[PDB]
């Protein structure tokens, strides 16, 4: 498979799921830069450059998506697992390797959140992976180093 | 970090809520001048309806609220108490729900049922809450006066394949006073419909009339339909006559008599050798009532009326 | 197979057990999943789960996947199993991208350009795909039998077009339908007919 091909297939990916968030009817206008005191260890805020800390980020989002039982939090799982493995063919076609991040330790702490409120998860998580993936498919195009 | 009261709040729609909040960081209360609401954590409330209690607590009420969309799973609404940088993740559940639900039911002809129901498919904002109706029977007539109206007792009635809730009655008194009601119980609280009153002699329905004839006159040219007064009720009343030219499709016309001491009346019609179809409806003079369901459909027999004038 | 628009589920259906003569022999249909696209050669693949679907009135055995995965390939084959042995059908790659079949596209307007005596047509890219697609008009006279005379529009930005007729008053009738510009894909269904209405397109030429 020619590498432009996956080049595009990325940009196509990412723009689909960011279609899908912008269908949900919680999250219309909620920011993706609101500030919320316990919800801190969700990535977000401050970008990212490297494609060490872009498979972080995407690893703990997909943890934190497998948590929640919504039907339209699935599909998205299913296309960011998608997503993650195409970032590993680019990082392979980049001449450099990269492990396949386990389980962040601070995910842990999500037991009491989620019990506490939902809401506010659902909207936060959903906000600030939008915002990720535009920073995703805006930083893509400079072709950052691994 | 923050204590919210009451937590949960279960009002009807245009009711009028109030709510409080206290906000604490890095062991200290940030007063309550620089106290924000935000809803839904989408739009930020006005200042207008912010008030100041005390240098601690801050308090908020809403005016007029409406209905909450069903968003997914979750079925409330949140109401958030912010400082201007940050917002907590507690928040304080906000129910509201719909209690203006219609009800008529009509006297039938018998004298001895008196049947209605209460449709709730359309509404959206109840789900898994128990529904039930009560009444009541000491006054003469209703209107008279509004009433706290505290007695109460339960009835039952069971769902159809529609999902109008119709319940029947048994042996009800033609002049008395029947205010009746839906309830509302739910996991936060209870509520009930507002109140209305049904007179059932003022709401019957007479059985269609019999023994309906028509048949046009000999030697004079106009047509006279015979009926036959509905034996129930005894309320004087004005009949509507509808009839056309029979035929799989009907021009139909429409004339309406109101003396009831006439039993029968002459019409010309344009065309005199052709079918003719007659109906018979019924409905209350005074106009307190339901109209009839319409009469057997009756005919007559095409022969000669008068000398041909041309040979 | 095919994939509705909404891109959130595959459906496809068999076609043997009618046509083909030999009955009285159990079937069913294996699937096999790859993380990223079935590869160009061809092999068969020795591990399958087993997914056991339904039939249709029409004889066609229709049965779906609720999650589908947008970019991974897709293996699949009929084993029919006989009472003195077992046989395998030929495989197939399927990828559910390069097979959605898109939305029809909404709010179809039309009207007849002012002073200039042409005809404009305006359309709204749908949802999904995201990919760029590619249109076609068909119109015609209004009526009983409507004559179909129609244009192919290549580009991707372009939200309307402006085209001839020859007879002004005449109240016309159009459809549009939509299909990824690169080829792998299906059509879309023609959208909902738009009516356009008579007006004072030009001053008169002579009294
Ligand atoms: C909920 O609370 C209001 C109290 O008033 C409310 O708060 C004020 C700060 C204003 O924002 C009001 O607009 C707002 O409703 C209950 O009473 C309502 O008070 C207002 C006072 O302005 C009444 O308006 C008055 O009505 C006359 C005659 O129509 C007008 O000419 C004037 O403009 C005058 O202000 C209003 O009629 C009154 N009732 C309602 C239904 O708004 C309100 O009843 C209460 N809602 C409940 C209990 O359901
Ligand atoms: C309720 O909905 C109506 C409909 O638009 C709107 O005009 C009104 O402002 C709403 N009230 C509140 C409190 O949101
Ligand atoms: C339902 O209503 C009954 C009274 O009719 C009440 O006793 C019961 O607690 C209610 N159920 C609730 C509130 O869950
Ligand atoms: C009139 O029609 C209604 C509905 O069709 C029916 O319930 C009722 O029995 C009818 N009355 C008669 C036939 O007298
Ligand atoms: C095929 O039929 C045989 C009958 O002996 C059975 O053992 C086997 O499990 C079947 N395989 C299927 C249904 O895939
Ligand atoms: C178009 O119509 C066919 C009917 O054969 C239907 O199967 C298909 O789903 C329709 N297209 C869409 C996008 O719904």
């Amino acid at each position: 498979v020619p590498i432009q091909k996956v080049q595009d297939d990325t940009k196509t990916l990412i723009k689909t799921i960011v279609t899908r968030i912008n269908d949900i009817s919680h999250t219309q206008s909620v920011s993706s830069k609101q500030k919320v005191t316990g919800l801190d260890f969700i990535p977000g805020l401050h970008p990212i450059l490297t494609l060490s800390k872009m498979d972080q980020t995407l690893a703990v989002y997909q943890q934190i998506l497998t948590s929640m039982p919504s039907r339209n939090v699935i599909q998205i799982s299913n296309d960011l697992e998608n997503l993650r493995d195409l970032l590993h063919v680019l990082a392979f076609s980049k001449s450099c390797h990269l492990p396949w991040a386990s389980g962040l330790e601070t995910l842990d702490s999500l037991g009491g959140v989620l019990e506490a409120s939902g809401y506010s998860t659902e909207v936060v998580a959903l906000s600030r992976l939008q915002g990720s993936l535009q920073d995703m498919l805006w930083q893509l195009d400079l072709s950052p180093g691994c | 970090d923050v204590i919210y009261f009451p937590p949960k709040i279960l009002t009807s729609v245009g009711s009028n809520v109030s709510f409080h909040c206290i906000y604490k960081k890095e062991n200290k209360i940030v007063p309550s001048k620089e106290i924000v609401w935000w809803m839904n954590l989408a739009e930020k409330i006005p200042q207008s309806q912010y008030d100041v209690v005390s240098d601690h607590v801050s308090k908020v009420t809403f005016f007029n609220l409406n209905e909450t969309k069903p968003r997914g799973k979750f079925t409330y609404d949140a109401v958030y108490c912010c400082n201007e940088h940050e917002c907590h993740h507690r928040y304080a559940e906000l129910y509201v729900i719909d209690v203006n639900i219609n009800i008529s039911c009509e006297t039938d002809g018998y004298l001895t049922k008196m049947t209605c129901r209460w449709s709730t498919s359309t509404i959206q904002s109840l789900a898994e809450s128990t529904l039930q109706l009560r009444y009541h029977r000491s006054s003469l007539y209703c209107s008279d006066i509004p009433s706290i109206h505290p007695i109460s007792e339960p009835k039952d009635c069971y769902l159809q394949s529609d999902g109008f809730y119709e319940c029947i009655f048994q042996p009800i008194f033609l002049l008395s006073g029947y205010t009746m009601w839906i309830r509302i119980n739910h996991s936060l609280g209870s509520l009930d419909s507002p109140p209305t009153c049904v007179l059932p002699d003022s709401v019957v329905k007479p059985l269609p009339p019999s023994s309906v004839k028509a048949e046009i006159t000999i030697n004079i040219g106009l047509l006279k339909i015979s009926w036959e007064k509905p034996v129930f009720p005894e309320n004087n009343l004005q009949f509507q006559i509808r009839y056309g030219l029979s035929g799989k499709e009907v021009q139909w016309k429409m004339y309406e008599v109101y003396d009831a001491k006439s039993k029968s009346v002459s019409l010309p019609v344009p065309d005199l050798c052709a079918v003719y179809a007659v109906q018979v409806r019924c409905k209350r003079l005074d106009g307190l009532g339901y109209w009839s369901n319409w009469s057997n459909p009756a005919y007559t027999v095409v022969m000669d009326i008068k000398v041909p004038m041309r040979g």
